[PDB]
């Protein structure tokens, strides 16, 4: 009984989180009303990891929905699986955050955070043995970014020896709501460098290019992007939701993926990614070739520009585990110039028999690559282009922030980039 | 090639064949090691809370 | 795409082998410390054999046989010949040798003097040579006092063996020489003899009444090119190849290189290598081994061949680097890692 | 009769323990309910099997074993498995969260809070022994519990049971069946703090058990069940002398005497033959000479290495099945004239031989085929140092960058214990070279 408390904050965080619970609920046999209707015992083996068991054999997600405006969470509550969430677990304000990190972190969010922690504390008190937390959010807005990182800071204070994990959507100018997204992302990244054990970096530009170039969607939507995040979130958590000795719990995964406390930002990947030739069976070689292909990766960073510190691959479906080892061992031995040589056996593989809905087999990719620095470089450059002229700062100084705090965030992330660079050589 | 110490019983036998002749920390000290590390953990957590309090 | 690492930058042989591998476009070189390799061109000394064959899904191959030093060390070869039943008793092709430790450190001092006193009493030629592996340091003398006293002044193990007072002398010139044969042993322990040998000749007339000047007695390529005044007179670089040497044996002695010398060389190579096969074979090992050997032979005036030493990391004659190195890739490397004649080697069949 | 207490620590130790006691029961004719029809002394007896089994008034035979794991999922298998009835709840100990493959977490953080409880459960077994010999400790090198908690348990056992012997069965880390990157760290930390507390240790390299399962049993991708059934076969061969009538290795003291002339070099190499697939049509039964000869082939060693380039300090031949001394000596004479067997000059060139007439028992439905005779050779070669070299090298690569070190310091371990442990291994490697090379 190793439970995980899930939190989703802000517009992006709740829409992605919503689809995440829609995907895994299907995989575990839970219907929109919480009743189990699967046909395999593996579905219920580790069900308590993400679901509480209520009266009448009902399974309620261990999820807390947070936002500073009601809009998005009314959509969730009226969505496909809206009824499955605990009504008490909806914590929301009315003012909104106006895409402002300072409002989510210092003013509006500060007024609402205590009641959010009252719900977290209530979900933890009912855990037999809490593993840790996972948060879904974007870094470019105000609530998921500013208040999300405020939550992490207070969750770490009350639960200092638990694992804090996040799925973080990084902003890109090509898929942007406001020009202040670099400001909010730079402020959040430093919070994450300090207070998270694992952060899956998801770049909205990578998601866009995949839908356009690979999936051949003429006009992608946020919904289309969230479909990829769903599938990926379902993939990375397969180790936790089904029986297996590899990457068993959150702390074991961290110990094997994080050689240095601050370099805990991962590039996730998924395969297949097929356009509607969608019924063709996919061979193991093809799964492995695609899974490692940059085009199938979601941080929008070219791995051939850096080096993998550690890699974790999860294969789902009924396949040849022998043929899996051969193809994995084939990729490592064919490109050993992108794997650091001072971490023996830094490529681990795991197998799972239950495939995602509608697929014979699939593979998920989790890489701790030094190429992630390119993502932070983009953000830093965009940040500095505006900060050198103090553009749009009044939105933030109006909420009590000082220019000195921006200068620190700038330096803190430039240091983060330098730390990656020294390990790439 | 010599055989020595041939012992036989109902369930087996054993012998020796020679081919060629030749030519702690106390209980107190363990508690200190454990308590020393427990203190270093308490110190590191205090520095974290002190950092979070600032 | 196969992968290999280079750990001996001073090897002219495998330097050329490394250049050829990259020429095929199907082999990739990795940093010398990268463990994910198919082939290792390893270091001469302290090659970490224990770290080979433990990489999941990688068939690893190395260019040295662990334990072959027993054959390529001066003192080791003498001990191996004398103690191996496959060699000692009927080893008529290795000069009488003795292992002698300097008195500042088993030792065959007394056994050597006994055989020495016997020769001196019987009027027989009593000229011995003292040498060691720590040399560029050689002394030839007919007095036991000088030989032993020269070894005590040093500090490493030495070997005293009979000096061939009746060597075969080429004409014109009246000059000594030795024969170098290159032998390749692959992972399956096949013994391939390179069809091309070299005679490292002395450019000075052999003088039997003055062992002080060691230029007409030592046929090493470096000594002839530094202390000899007739270097390069009779043949280019004091290197006569089999074609010419064979034609000489026909004109002068009315015999062939095969009949008079090659049979004995092929017999000696077999005896030495079959002897240690149970100790160094990688047939059932978690990794595979091959190695290039350099055998050195002497020939006396009766056309009897004698084994001088075996070299574990030999160099090759300039004119034969291309042909041999390509051969190492064909039978030694590509036989285990195939790519997408008239062999230059002579297989010496034997019972495994 | 003197008793032996078996301790199983971590997932590897517990699951291997479960496989050994399954084999012990089949060998001694014990049913899953603990009953033993052949035992005519009800509720007591000082027979050889009583070294590993106690008896209740109801005729139940209970293993003298303790299972310890900081997480309950593996031991829950034992609680509800086939042999659930054998053990009582006091023998099974589980925590709520594991050591996360972190030696420091199992040794310091979590170990400190559960060590006194384990010692209490062990003390209860010791109170049933009229003359306790010592302990057999099963554990992995890589696990945070197997490495971290074992080393602490060994330190305390030396204090609570000073005059008692302690043998180990240790699982050497192999990447083919491991998802942990830090296992070299744990392996070296636990060897350092355990070296002075273990009288004799049998290392089993998962890489060796893996290839044997693929090569001899024709398993394309072996599971832990396949590895553990083979491993418990070797363990049975090694502990048979303690459980059956005999005169060779009749107590834990004799293992050190016969196999370890130098206290630090206490890691004998184990070789087993023959391993035959049950799915085969029908195998030609091998002879004494052939299986004895197999003991000098790297392919059936528990740790892959080349004994041709080391030196032997001791050598034990344990046969089970249809073997007579005449055939053993005949085979040995042949092997000497063919193989490269160099002993150290301060030890006799000899072989202690033990023969148990009962052939190897095989788990019904398992992978191993019934054979008429088999042998396990225990030899103390300097060649096993290759294993330390490989391991120490991987340690050096990561520690040079201090990679993953923060996880250990975070649990209260000082960084200096890394180097202190490594320098001990460098000294251990020097001892092997001083004894084996010229
Ligand atoms: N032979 C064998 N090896 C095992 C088995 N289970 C785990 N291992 C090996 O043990 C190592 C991992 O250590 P574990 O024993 O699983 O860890 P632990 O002792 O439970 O400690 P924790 O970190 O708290 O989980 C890996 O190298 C595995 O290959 C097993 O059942 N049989
Ligand atoms: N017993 C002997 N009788 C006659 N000549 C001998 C001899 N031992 C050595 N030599 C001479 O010494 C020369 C080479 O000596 P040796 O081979 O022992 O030194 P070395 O090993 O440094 C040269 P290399 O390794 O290249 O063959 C030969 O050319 C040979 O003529
Ligand atoms: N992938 C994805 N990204 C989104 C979605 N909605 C907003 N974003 C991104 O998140 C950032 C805006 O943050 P938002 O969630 O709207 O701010 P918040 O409501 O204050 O937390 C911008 O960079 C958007 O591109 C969504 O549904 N999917
Ligand atoms: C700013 N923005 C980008 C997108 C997109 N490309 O998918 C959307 C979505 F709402 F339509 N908004
Ligand atoms: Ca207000
Ligand atoms: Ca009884
Ligand atoms: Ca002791
Ligand atoms: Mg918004
Ligand atoms: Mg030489
Ligand atoms: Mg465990």
């Amino acid at each position: 009984m190793r439970e995980i408390v899930h939190i989703q904050a802000g517009q992006c965080g709740n829409q992605i989180g919503a689809k995440f619970w829609e995907v895994i609920s299907d995989e575990h046999g839970i219907d929109p009303t919480g009743s189990y209707h699967g046909d395999s015992d593996l579905q219920l083996e580790r069900i308590n990891v993400y679901y509480n068991e209520a009266t009448g054999n009902k399974y309620v997600p261990r999820a807390i929905l947070v936002d500073l405006e009601p809009g998005t969470m009314d959509s969730v509550r009226s969505g496909p699986f809206g009824q499955i969430f605990r009504p008490d677990n909806f914590v929301f304000g009315q003012s909104g955050a106006g895409n402002n990190w300072a409002k989510g972190h210092y003013t509006e969010g500060a007024e609402l955070v205590d009641s959010v922690l009252d719900v977290v504390r209530k979900e933890s008190e009912s855990c037999d043995c809490l593993q840790g937390f996972q948060l879904t959010h974007s870094l470019g807005g105000g609530t998921g970014s500013g208040m999300g990182t405020l939550l992490i800071s207070k969750i770490r204070e009350e639960y200092p020896d638990r694992i804090m994990n996040t799925f973080s959507v990084m902003p890109s100018p090509k898929v942007s709501d406001t020009v202040v997204e670099p400001y909010n992302a730079t402020l959040s990244v430093h919070q994450l460098v300090e207070n998270t054990d694992e952060t899956y970096c998801i770049d909205n530009e990578a998601l866009y290019d995949i839908c356009f170039r690979t999936l051949k969607l003429t006009t992608p939507t946020y919904g289309d992007l969230n479909h990829l995040v769903s599938a990926t979130m379902s993939g990375v958590t397969t180790c936790l939701r089904f029986p297996g000795q590899l990457n068993a719990d959150l702390r074991k995964l961290a110990v094997n993926m994080v050689p240095f406390p601050r370099l805990h930002f991962f590039m996730p990947g998924f395969a297949p990614l097929t356009s509607r030739q969608q019924y063709r069976a996919l061979t193991v070689p093809e799964l492995t070739q695609q899974m490692f292909d940059s085009k199938n990766m979601m941080a929008a960073c070219d791995p051939r520009h850096g080096r993998y510190l550690t890699v974790a691959a999860i294969f789902r479906g009924r396949m040849s585990m022998k043929e899996v080892d051969e193809q994995m061992l084939n990729v490592q031995n064919k490109n050993s110039s992108y794997f650091v040589e001072w971490i023996p056996n830094n490529v681990k593989t795991a197998v799972c028999d239950i495939p995602p809905r509608g697929l014979k087999m699939s593979a998920t990719f989790i890489g701790n690559s030094t190429a992630i620095q390119e993502l932070f470089k983009r953000i830093s450059e965009q940040f500095t282009a505006m900060f050198r002229r103090k553009a749009f700062l009044h939105w933030y100084t109006g909420e009590g922030m000082d220019e000195m705090e921006f200068t620190e965030a700038e330096s803190n992330m430039n240091d983060l980039v330098s730390e990656y660079q020294q390990y790439q050589d | 090639m010599e055989v020595i110490e041939l012992n036989k019983c109902t369930s087996g036998q054993s012998f020796e064949v020679i081919l060629k002749p030749p030519s702690d920390p106390s209980l107190e000290e363990i508690q200190k090691k454990l308590e020393a590390a427990e203190e270093r953990r308490k110190y590191q957590e205090a520095e974290l809370l002190k950092h979070l309090a600032e | 795409m196969y992968t290999f690492v280079v750990r001996d930058e001073n090897s002219s042989v495998y330097a050329e082998v490394s250049r050829l591998l990259l020429a095929t476009g199907q082999w990739k070189r990795l940093r010398k410390d990268n463990p994910r390799f198919n082939l290792m061109l390893g270091e001469r000394n302290r090659l970490p054999f224990g770290r080979l064959g433990h990489e999941p899904g990688l068939v690893q191959l190395v260019n040295y046989y662990r334990g072959a030093d027993k054959l390529c060390r001066k003192a080791s070869l003498v001990k191996l010949i004398k103690t191996s039943p496959e060699l000692s008793e009927s080893c008529t092709w290795f000069p009488e040798s003795y292992v002698i430790y300097p008195t500042n450190l088993t030792d065959e001092r007394e056994v050597f003097l006994a055989a020495y006193n016997r020769r001196r009493e019987g009027r027989e030629g009593n000229v011995w040579i003292a040498k060691s592996s720590a040399g560029a340091g050689i002394l030839i003398s007919s007095e036991a006092s000088e030989l032993l006293d020269f070894i005590d002044e040093q500090g490493q193990v030495h070997v005293i063996q009979k000096y061939l007072e009746k060597p075969l002398l080429l004409e014109p010139g009246h000059r000594k020489f030795d024969i170098r044969s290159w032998v390749l042993v692959d992972h399956l322990y096949n013994i391939y003899l390179y069809r091309e040998g070299v005679l490292r000749t002395s450019s000075e007339p052999y003088n039997s009444a003055n062992f002080q000047d060691k230029t007409c007695h030592l046929t090493n390529h470096c000594i002839q090119k530094e202390y000899s005044k007739n270097y390069g007179r009779y043949e280019e670089g004091n290197e006569m190849f089999f074609e010419e040497f064979n034609q000489y044996l026909m004109d002068a002695l009315n015999t062939t290189l095969e009949n008079s010398i090659l049979l004995q060389i092929k017999h000696i190579i077999r005896s030495c290598l079959m002897c240690i096969e149970p100790a160094i074979s990688t047939k059932h090992l978690h990794y595979q081994s091959f190695q290039l050997f350099g055998f050195d032979f002497m020939v006396d005036e009766e056309l009897k061949v004698w084994l001088i030493e075996v070299n574990g990391a030999p160099a090759c004659a300039q004119k034969l680097y291309a042909e041999l190195c390509q051969g190492i890739v064909d039978v030694a490397i590509s036989s285990v890692f195939p790519l997408a004649p008239t062999s230059i080697f002579i297989k010496l069949h034997h019972h495994h | 009769m003197r008793e032996c207490i078996s301790i199983h620590v971590g997932q590897a130790g517990v699951q291997i323990g479960n496989a050994c006691w399954e084999l012990y029961c089949l060998e001694h004719g014990i049913q899953p309910d603990g009953q033993m029809p052949s035992d005519k002394t009800i509720g007591g007896g000082d027979d050889s099997f009583n070294t590993f089994f106690s008896e209740t008034g109801a005729g139940k035979h209970v293993p003298r074993a303790v299972f310890v794991d900081l997480e309950p999922t593996v031991i829950d298998e034992v609680r509800t498995g086939t042999y659930r009835q054998l053990f009582h709840p006091e023998q099974l100990i589980t925590g709520k969260e594991d050591a996360a493959n972190n030696y420091a977490r199992g040794h310091y953080t979590i170990g400190k809070e559960i060590i006194d409880l384990v010692l209490d459960r062990i003390r209860k077994l010791a109170d049933q022994c009229t003359g306790l010999q010592g302990f057999l400790v099963f554990h992995s090198f890589g696990g945070g519990t197997g490495s971290g908690f074992t080393s602490l348990l060994m330190e305390r056992l030396s204090v609570d049971y000073g005059k008692k012997s302690k043998l180990e069965f240790s699982i050497y880390p192999a990447p083919q069946v491991s998802t942990a990157v830090v296992e070299p760290y744990n392996s070296i930390l636990t060897t350092h703090t355990t070296l002075e507390h273990s009288d004799c240790a049998f290392m089993v390299d998962n890489e060796a058990i893996y290839d044997i399962c693929r090569r001899n049993l024709d398993i394309e991708r072996p599971t832990y069940t396949n590895l553990n059934r083979l491993i418990s076969q070797i363990v049975s061969s090694i502990t048979a002398s303690l459980r059956f009538d005999g005169a060779l290795n009749v107590d834990l003291t004799e293992f050190q005497t016969n196999l370890v002339p130098y206290p630090r070099i206490h890691f004998p190499l184990a070789t087993y033959a023959p391993v035959i697939s049950a799915e085969k049509a029908y195998h030609e039964q091998l002879s004494v000479a052939e299986i004895t000869n197999a003991c000098f082939e790297p392919a059936n060693q528990m740790v892959k290495c080349d004994p041709r380039h080391g030196k032997y300090m001791a050598c034990c031949l344990l046969y089970r099945g249809d073997v007579v001394p005449k055939d053993v000596n005949a085979a040995i004479a042949t092997i000497k004239t063919k193989r490269s067997i160099q002993f150290v000059d301060w030890c006799p060139t000899g072989f202690k031989v033990g023969i148990n007439y009962q052939p190897p028992t095989v788990v019904p439905g398992g992978d191993l085929a019934k054979v008429q005779r088999a042998v396990c050779m225990l030899s103390n070669t300097t060649a096993i140092a290759e294993a330390w070299a490989r391991l120490d090298h991987k340690f050096d690569l990561m520690y040079a960058k201090r990679a993953f070190v923060h996880w250990y310091v975070g649990e209260g371990m000082e960084e200096g214990e890394f180097s202190e442990a490594r320098e001990d291994m460098a000294a251990l490697e020097k001892d092997y070279e001083e004894v084996g090379v010229d």
